[PDB]
Order: structure tokens, then sequence, then C-alpha cells
RNA sequence: AGAGUUAAAUUAUAACUAAGCUGUAAAAAGCCCUAGUUAAAAUAAAAUAACCCACGAAAGUGACUCUAAUAAUCCUGACACACGAUAGCUAGGACCCAAACUGGGAUUAGAUACCCCACUAUGCCUAGCCCUAAACCCAAAUAGUUACAUAACAAAACUA
């Protein structure tokens, strides 16, 4: 997977979830994007009140897009997620399973330095 | 080495083809977004001393 | 220590500034008298040249600009 | 300029096998269309390495260095024509263009018709080192400008000087 | 270098409550269109992580995300070429906070200062300059060696 989509939604019903989900799935077809997987992670009480819109907001919808999209194209995403009155908050990442776990080999020990200070027979 | 490059992108370009079945389409919109409506996925995770993993308990 | 190297500079420094605000104007006064000696001496470092080159007047379509004295 | 066409299909991925059976979707994700620039700049060096070269499998060869240092040095010139205050890249800019002019240099000394094909497909046009690097002034260059001046003049004078005898003794001799 | 984003704080400005609030060794001045609490954008600045030691040629760089991206099959090299912290200049914006300056208050033989209160250029953004630092790690660059060897100190001594 190469973008992750991290989105925090208005606090709704069922129908007009949906119809964010697909209308916002349907911008990025639109500039593009080919999707890999839709999840939602639940609704919560945020970490803190975010004020979005003309609105304070406590509670949110959770969901991760993961799709593939053109380097040019990703300015555009944002644009289209910002003027939105329903997104709590938009945000792009580079999808974390694309970066390589090279192995932490373990702790390689730094034993004390030596020879920073001359050799001299003071006091 | 040349064997090994043309080895790892098969196996990689295979596993593109693989997934490309599984991929979200104009189709799946309806189909997909009422899926995941229901079906909440974690990601919650926490960890012991001894490197143990212990997921969120069972529910 | 060094310092007392270093504490003359700045006394002999101090003691720069201070002339120069006192003796600015007629700092500027000499200055620009100066430039008014240098565009002259350009200009007969030219003349000399059309009259070494035997030409009486200046080649065609010479102003002879004036470089030093530009402002702005 | 030149085009490295959006369907132009990874360069790590060109050469696999059972690729152009394969559906519209992953030829779509490995389409230079969802690469970074990095692969659109691996292709740009393929195709310039291959049409302006002879041996394509030779890096450590002055010559390829020199083709690779120029598709660099075209990279960095988009990216300062989007960026007018950027320094840190301007630097790098300059300073390759004066390695890839270094052996430029070192190639006219050394391998003759081969620098020639080079400056020929490359564009790259090469010029002398001057002697005497020095700080052209306002002074000097009009000091400069005015001596050519009467250059030009006295010996055009002159031509008028010798013309009116050439004239005068060529009229006298005939009638 | 762009483009977008904001966590804690601060403040406009409202609503309750209190008459005091701010400030020093100690006081005055000052503000009471003040303070506390409850609400809240804009600008600015980026706790902790860091007991880390990365990146950049140096100056520098440690809030978040993405795009662009780190010269050289790699010795040296100018007065040439491109950079360069702070402060400064020019024009257009910004202004929560800080603050040269100046004005009050004290301190004092005096105080053009140290201490307090304001408040400005000025730090901030865009373009263009100016090209200076204890720009210092006061240790030139690139190969090397730990053999000879202690002026003194400090970052032990040397070849090419
Ligand atoms: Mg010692
Ligand atoms: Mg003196
Ligand atoms: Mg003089
Ligand atoms: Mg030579
Ligand atoms: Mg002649
Ligand atoms: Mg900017
Ligand atoms: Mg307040
Ligand atoms: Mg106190
Ligand atoms: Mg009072
Ligand atoms: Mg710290
Ligand atoms: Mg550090
Ligand atoms: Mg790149
Ligand atoms: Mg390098
Ligand atoms: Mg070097
Ligand atoms: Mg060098
Ligand atoms: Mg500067
Ligand atoms: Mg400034
Ligand atoms: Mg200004
Ligand atoms: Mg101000
Ligand atoms: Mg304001
Ligand atoms: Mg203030
Ligand atoms: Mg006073
Ligand atoms: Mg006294
Ligand atoms: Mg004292
Ligand atoms: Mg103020
Ligand atoms: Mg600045
Ligand atoms: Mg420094
Ligand atoms: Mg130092
Ligand atoms: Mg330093
Ligand atoms: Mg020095
Ligand atoms: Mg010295
Ligand atoms: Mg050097
Ligand atoms: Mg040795
Ligand atoms: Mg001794």
């Amino acid at each position: 997977p190469r973008y992750e989509l991290a989105l925090i939604l208005k606090a709704m019903q069922r129908p007009e979830t949906a119809a964010a989900l697909k209308r916002t799935l349907e911008a990025l077809m639109d500039r593009g994007a080919v999707v890999r997987n839709l999840e939602n992670l639940g609704e919560r009480m945020l970490p803190y009140k975010i004020s979005a819109h003309n609105q304070r907001h406590s509670r949110g919808g959770y969901f991760l897009v993961d799709f593939y999209a053109p380097a040019t194209t990703v300015e555009s995403m944002m644009e289209h997620l910002s003027r939105d009155i329903d997104v709590i908050r938009p945000n792009i990442v580079k999808h974390p399973l694309t970066q390589e776990v090279k192995e932490c080999e373990g702790i390689v020990p730094v034993p004390l330095e030596e020879k920073l200070y001359s050799t001299k027979k003071r006091k | 080495e040349a064997q090994a490059w043309a080895q790892l992108k098969e196996q990689e370009v295979l596993q593109l083809q693989e997934e490309a079945k599984t991929f979200i389409t104009r189709e799946n919109l309806e189909a997909r977004v009422e899926e995941a409506l229901d079906s909440p996925k974690s990601y919650n995770w926490a960890i012991t001393r001894e490197g143990l993993v212990v997921r969120p308990q069972q529910k | 220590k060094n310092i007392l190297k270093i504490r003359r500079r700045k006394m002999n420094h101090h003691k720069y500034r201070k002339l120069v605000k006192r003796t600015r104007f007629l700092r500027r006064k000499v200055r620009e008298g100066r430039l008014r000696q240098k565009q002259v001496k350009f200009e007969r470092d030219l003349k000399r040249i059309w009259q070494k080159a035997g030409l009486k007047e200046a080649p065609a379509g010479w102003q002879t600009p004036k470089i030093y004295l530009k402002n702005q | 300029q030149d085009d490295p066409p959006p369907s132009m299909l990874l360069l790590d991925y060109q050469n696999v096998p059972g690729i152009h059976k394969v559906d519209d979707v992953v030829k779509r994700l490995l389409s230079l269309e969802m690469a970074n620039q990095k692969e659109k700049l691996k292709i740009k060096k393929m195709q310039l390495m291959n049409k302006v070269l002879e041996n394509p499998e030779d890096t450590s060869s002055l010559e390829a260095r020199i083709v690779a240092l120029t598709v660099k040095i075209r990279n960095y010139e988009e990216h300062m024509q989007k960026h007018r205050k950027d320094k840190a890249h301007k630097r790098f800019l300059l300073m390759s263009i004066d390695q890839r002019k270094k052996m430029l240099k070192n190639l006219r000394e050394t391998n003759y018709a081969v620098f020639e094909k080079i400056c020929k497909e490359l564009g790259i046009e090469y010029t002398f080192p001057p002697p005497y690097h020095r700080k052209a002034h306002r002074r000097w260059v009009t000091k400069k400008a005015l001596c050519t001046q009467v250059f030009r003049e006295v010996q055009k004078l002159k031509k008028q000087k010798r013309a009116l005898r050439a004239a005068a003794v060529a009229a006298h001799k005939q009638g």
C-alpha cells in the first residue's frame, strides 16, 4: 500500500455516514486514486474537542482509507477534504507498511571512552 | 544476481495480481462502505516487558 | 589576559565611531569632492585616448557615462 | 524537452515475464502514473544512456558518468525553475555543472571522436575556460567599450584616407 | 525549498464574582476599560522526547503531513563563481508576546545604569539588498603512523 488516509468525521447516524464515506471515496477515484481497503475504527470520544467549520466537536467517527495515488495528485485531495463541512479532520500519510523493518540487532554496548585527556603526572 | 532480481520482481508482480481482485471499484462502493460500517477493526496494541504481545482482551 | 590586547581594539574602535559621528558631514563633503576628482580623471583618461589616437572629437555616440557619481 | 510516457511501466518491472496480459489495474499501478520522481529519472537515465552511448553496460566509463550527471542536472533545472529562492539546490546544480565540465575536459584530452559525439548528442557545447579570471567592473568594461569605438573609428578614417589617394591616383592614371 | 495542518500557552471580546490588581531586598509609579473563573479565533513561538549525536559545504537545522532533494569512480586548488548567523537598509503586509529608544517610579553625592511600569523601531511573512561575528573546535585541506619524543598549559607526538 502507498498512501493512508486518516479521516475523523462528524459523529452521525448510519445514512449520512455511508454518504460521506462514498462521496469521499469517489473524490479519491476522481483524482485517479485506486483504493485497496476501507477501515472503520469505531466512533469514539476524541482526545480533545476539535474546532472545524463553525463547530466544536466532541465525538467523532474514525476511518482509514488505503490507496495508490500519483505524486502530483495528493495536494488536490487535501483541498477537497478541506472545504468539506462534515470532515472533522483530514490527514494523508505515507502508508506504514511500505516502510522497512531492518532488524534491531540488539544493543551494541558502548564501553567507556579513553584517550581524551593526556597523560600528566599532576598533583 | 540477474536470477535474484527476476525472481523478486516476479514474486511482487504476482502479489499485486493477487490483490488486484481485492480492490474497491465503482461497484464495490455500496457493498464495501456498508461492510466496513458493520465491522470495526481494532489497531489497539500493547506490550509486556518480556517482549510478549497482548492484544485487546477478548470480547 | 589576551583581553588586554582585545580591550585596546575595543577602545580604539569605540573612539573611532565617536569621531566618525562628529566629523561625519565634513567627511561627506570631502568624499563627494573626491568622487568629483574621480569622474574627472576618468574623463581625462579617455580624452587623452582620442587625442593620442588622433581624432579631435570623441567617437560617434559617446556621452561618457558617470559611474563614480552614480547614486540611487 | 522529452517525455517518458504515463504508461511506460516502471523500469524494474519492464523486463519481467507475463506483464502484458495482466489487467489494467496493475498496469495502472506499475505505470509511471503512480511512481515517485526517482523512477521517471531511472527511465530518462536508461533512455539517454542507450541513445547517446555505445556500451550501456559500463558505469566506470567517463562518458556514461557524463550522461548520468546530465540527467541529474536537467532534473535540478526544472527544480530551480519552480523554486527560485532555494539556494541549497542552486549550489548542487552549479557544482554538478562544473563536475560535468571537468570530466568533459578530461575526455577532450583522451578520446576525441567519442567526445565530439557526446557534444553533438546531449547538447553540451564545451567552451574554453578563459585566461585571467578577473572582475569586469563598470570602469573597465566602459574604458574597453570606448577603446573599441576609437579603434573602429581610426581604421575607418584610415580607409577613407587611403581610398581618397587610390581614387585620385587612379583618376590621374586614366586621364 | 515549497504547499497545507495545529498541541499547550497567550489575547481580543463577551458572561458571572470581587474590589482591588500589578511589582520589587524594600517601595513608589502604573492600571482599576482591573483581577479571578467560564467561554474563544487571528499573529507569534515551537514543553517533554534529547542522559540522543543525525543532517547540511559553512552559516545552520530538533511541532505535524506530503511533494521536490542531498555535487562528484571522490588528491590540491584562487582575488573567478555561488553561499553566509544576528543586527541593518528599501517597499508591501503582520503585531499575542518581547524589546533598543524615550517617558515615568525608585536606587543614589549623581544614575543618561543595575531594580519596576508602560510603550516604539525591531524581531514575524513576501520580494530586494547589506556580506559582518569570540562566523572559534582560536586546531587548513588529503593520505597516513603511534615509531622519535615531554619548554609551559591545553585537545599527546609526527611524517608526506
Ligand atoms: Mg591529565
Ligand atoms: Mg588606544
Ligand atoms: Mg579624501
Ligand atoms: Mg589538469
Ligand atoms: Mg587596411
Ligand atoms: Mg515561504
Ligand atoms: Mg484572557
Ligand atoms: Mg520578591
Ligand atoms: Mg499608586
Ligand atoms: Mg531539552
Ligand atoms: Mg547537536
Ligand atoms: Mg529525489
Ligand atoms: Mg555527497
Ligand atoms: Mg571534500
Ligand atoms: Mg577540493
Ligand atoms: Mg547576511
Ligand atoms: Mg531584518
Ligand atoms: Mg518594514
Ligand atoms: Mg510593535
Ligand atoms: Mg491583531
Ligand atoms: Mg506589552
Ligand atoms: Mg529614566
Ligand atoms: Mg554612591
Ligand atoms: Mg548592584
Ligand atoms: Mg504593545
Ligand atoms: Mg529570520
Ligand atoms: Mg558559531
Ligand atoms: Mg569558542
Ligand atoms: Mg561551530
Ligand atoms: Mg578567525
Ligand atoms: Mg592568535
Ligand atoms: Mg583548503
Ligand atoms: Mg609514523
Ligand atoms: Mg614543570
